[PDB]
């Protein structure tokens, strides 16, 4: 009843990882002075690695190992720790709150001087924006445009300085370029200024991304930088070629759909090896940022077909398709936070519609959009408490193909109800 | 297998909203989209862009490979080398066991494939580098001596084999008769188990120079790395057990 | 068959050397199993210096029901915020009982 695992000490100087067979059916008390005999005051214990140490008169069948496992030696774990008494009671102020890091020092004061200085830029945009765009007044636009040009400034003089607070900053500011750029040519809010905002935040993020030192803030300026090029051209569609009524949401949920499906491509398109560590969490981060540009804009055509009344009914077959079609492809994608931005497109979603219709003057399917959010979250709280909707295990295997199978039908098949929607062949 | 579907939908909702069909207005799109409809159906335009990828092609370490040669070789060490895909905290992505038969002995060969991404930790702990081909040495010779421990010969071997010239490949749709029957001079047949081990999945190849149920590789890659020293996945869908 | 004794993680003994050429000292542990046919198999170690991101791999759990709980708790959080910030951008524009 011989059984094959492979152990790992690492104490004394690097380590030692070798395969052995130890027989089954003894207590580990007896086999852990081979272990410790081959690949080596305190007794020593076979741990599975994720876990907790053995209890020693447990064998190895009893306690869930399967053949070929890699179990690390580690210490039978612990006891008493040997606690502390003080019987006044400032001193017991005085001794037990030690162990805090209370320590005010000079590095809690970095922190909180960035944190102010990205407060007073957001702050600074918000207030100059309300005074641009509540009242007429060109103070606005060159208030925002200065405290832009400050932190760009800022941004790009500590890239080889700090290189935290540098990336941040870049990312912190593409709200003050992005509210810059949005003021040239007036009008009543206009077309282009969603296409000017649209160049300046891509123009920053293709800028900053590529030049970003390091990881920590590489995902998001992906998703914003496909966000900027996506309403980037879905804006010069809408500012030159058509007057474009209603189908400005629909390119742009078609360009979110397509960014979304057609992503493995993509995001290989944007990548001795010993900075492979480095690479692939970097390219998994790019991927965590399309997909998210492919929720985005898929929420941000989504919100322009349905926000008013009086659209189709296709309209709102098209919406629940590109919810569908965005949650369901959760599955095909292996790391967590590209399952949970795809499974959260439908939250945005409700809170978007939530907060169209607030600004719409509707009060009456906001209940409505409540109600749907509650679906949603009640239906997360199920697949959350008892683990069997969530686990596609205990399912079948025809069901697997039929429900992947209605699922690449409605994402790719949306089109015939684009062309209700846009009216594309009644040409 | 998702686009077409969305282009042909296209066509037919242009097709359907000509209904007077008269005097060449919208009957020419209605000619043109129940045309277009049947030429899209991806195996003849796919005939295509595989006729432009064969004429122009004409003129790493990220994943590596370690094979070792059995010489008396059976299915019957079959678990021990399925049991390899992952376990001592090393996940190989593929095991491949190919078969020779050009003359009598049916010449058999095991490689591992450890990539670099999917055990990026575990490599990772060895050194500060990523000591990636030692690793594969280290994982081919401890199933090198647990097969000289089990009982069939195997040797590490790194001039290991050709079965194309390093000359005709078809693959089979799986199970047990059509691999017994695999003509001409040279004959080869070739398994891949890959997809956690418990419940593995796995790949067939094949290669003389249509038998009963196979197909042919129709447009050749799957000869390129069909050696065991190469590094790919033998390109097909893997079947349930 | 051919049964022989061997210590605890270790080969079969030789079956014509004696347990004192052996190393066998009083009061150890042996275990009765077949002999491999071939080698001895001597167990190759491969070194490590950095095993500490091993654990970090393997703490750092995948995606599971662990990450659907904080998925579904951020979610009743963000639904009670906003089932307050609808209702009162309601009831101060204009509200009933509703």
């Amino acid at each position: 009843p011989i059984v094959r695992v492979a152990v790992l000490a690492a104490g004394d100087d690097g380590g030692r990882l070798t395969e052995m067979a130890l027989p089954s059916e003894l207590p580990l008390r007896e086999i852990l002075p081979a272990v410790q005999r081959i690949v080596q005051p305190v007794r020593l214990s076979l741990a599975p690695i994720g876990g907790a140490p053995f209890s020693l008169d447990a064998t190895l069948d009893t306690v869930g190992v399967v053949d070929g496992d890699l179990l690390a030696l580690q210490a039978v774990p612990s006891g008493p720790p040997a606690p502390r008494i003080v019987e006044d009671i400032a001193d017991a102020a005085v001794i037990f709150s030690e162990a805090r890091r209370r320590q005010w020092g000079p590095t809690h004061i970095a922190r909180g001087a960035a944190l102010a200085l990205i407060g007073l830029i957001l702050v600074g945009t918000g207030l100059s924006v309300a005074h641009r765009v509540i009242t007429g007044d060109l103070l606005g636009q060159f208030i925002v445009s200065g405290i832009a040009l400050a932190t760009v400034i800022a941004a790009l003089a500590v890239r080889n300085r700090s290189a935290v607070l540098a990336t941040s900053l870049a990312v912190t500011a593409l709200v003050p370029v992005a509210a810059a750029f949005a003021l040239g040519v007036p009008g009543d809010f206009g077309a282009p200024n969603v296409l000017l905002a649209a160049a300046g935040v891509a123009a920053w993020s293709l800028i900053s991304m590529a030049g970003s030192p390091d990881d920590r803030g590489i995902a998001v300026f992906t998703a914003t930088a496909v966000t900027g090029v996506g309403v980037l051209l879905v804006a010069g569609a809408a500012s030159l070629w058509v007057i474009s009524s209603d189908v400005i949401g629909c390119a742009l949920v078609l360009l979110g759909l397509i960014v979304t499906v057609q992503a493995a491509q993509l995001s290989a398109m944007w990548a001795v090896l010993a900075d492979l560590p480095r690479r692939v969490r970097v390219s998994q981060a790019h991927q965590t940022g399309v997909i998210a540009a492919g929720v985005l804009l898929g929420v941000a055509g989504s919100v322009a077909l349905v926000s008013s009344a009086n659209a189709s009914p296709w309209a709102w077959y098209i919406v629940v398709a590109a919810a569908a079609g965005a949650a369901l492809r959760a599955r095909v994608w292996d790391s967590a936070a590209c399952k949970a931005w795809l499974l959260g497109h439908s939250y945005l979603l409700a809170v978007a519609l939530l907060v169209a219709f607030v600004i719409g003057d509707r009060y009456q399917a906001a209940l409505w959009a409540l109600a749907a959010l509650a679906v949603l979250v009640l239906v997360w709280i199920v697949a959350a408490l008892n683990p069997k909707i969530a686990s596609p295990d205990t399912y079948s295997l025809p069901m697997r193909r039929m429900v992947g199978f209605l699922a690449t039908g409605l994402d790719a098949s949306l089109i015939p109800v684009m062309a209700l929607l846009v009216g594309l062949f009644s040409l | 297998m998702t686009a077409r579907i969305a282009l042909a939908s296209l066509f037919v909702v242009a097709a359907v909203l000509a209904q007077p069909w008269q005097t060449t207005t919208q009957r020419w799109v209605l000619g043109v989209s129940i045309a277009a409809v049947i030429v899209l159906l991806m195996f003849l335009t796919t005939r295509i862009g595989r006729a432009l990828a064969m004429v122009r092609r004409n003129r790493d370490a990220h994943r590596a490979t370690v094979v070792l040669r059995v010489d008396p070789a059976a299915p019957a060490q079959l678990p021990v080398v399925v049991g390899y895909l992952d376990r001592y905290g090393i996940t190989c992505d593929k095991v491949r066991i190919t078969h020779r038969d050009a003359g009598g002995t049916r010449r058999s060969w095991i490689s591992l494939t450890v990539d670099a991404v999917d055990n990026l930790a575990a490599l990772q702990a060895r050194s500060a580098r990523i000591p990636l081909q030692d690793t594969t040495e280290v994982v081919g010779r401890r199933l090198a001596d647990h097969l000289r421990e089990q009982g069939w010969t195997v040797t590490v071997v790194e001039g290991v084999d050709t079965p194309l010239p390093v000359v005709a490949a078809y693959r089979v749709k799986v199970l047990d008769e059509v691999l017994a029957e695999i003509p001409a001079e040279e004959t080869w047949t070739a398994l891949e188990f890959t997809g956690s081990p418990a419940e593995p999945l796995l790949t067939v190849c094949a290669a003389v120079r249509p038998l009963a149920g196979l197909t042919p590789a129709r447009g050749r890659p799957a000869l390129a790395a069909l050696n065991p020293l190469s590094t790919e996945r033998l390109d097909g869908t893997a079947v349930p057990l």
